């Protein structure tokens, strides 16, 4: 809800929201991905929010 | 067009491949990893040049 609190999760695909974080993979050197988000993609670098 | 792709995570990234006239491409005679006995190959080996 507007007011309700918030919840721990991750990212899933089609903008689907899980609550289990338990997709672990290692580090890859030159990480890059785009995940789809609302109407529009997030990208991402070496593990990091780019915008 | 012949494209080589890998998982970006929702989008593919792509990579245009250069052709190879097959003549200058040849099979080798066996498979076998003499260096590794138990250890084969799920595909045979190849010898080419641009």
């Amino acid at each position: 809800e507007d007011q309700g609190p918030l919840v721990e999760g991750q990212l899933g695909e089609n903008n689907e929201l899980r609550l289990t974080r338990d997709a672990i993979e290692p580090c890859t050197v030159g990480h890059r991905r785009y995940f789809t988000f609302g109407g529009g993609y997030v990208y991402f670098e070496e593990y990091a929010y780019s915008h | 067009r012949r494209v080589s792709a890998r998982m970006l995570g929702d989008v593919m990234a792509v990579s245009t491949c250069v052709p190879v006239a097959a003549d200058n491409v040849i099979v080798q005679n066996s498979m076998r990893i003499s260096s590794r006995p138990g250890a084969c190959y799920s595909r045979p080996l190849v010898s080419f040049r641009y």
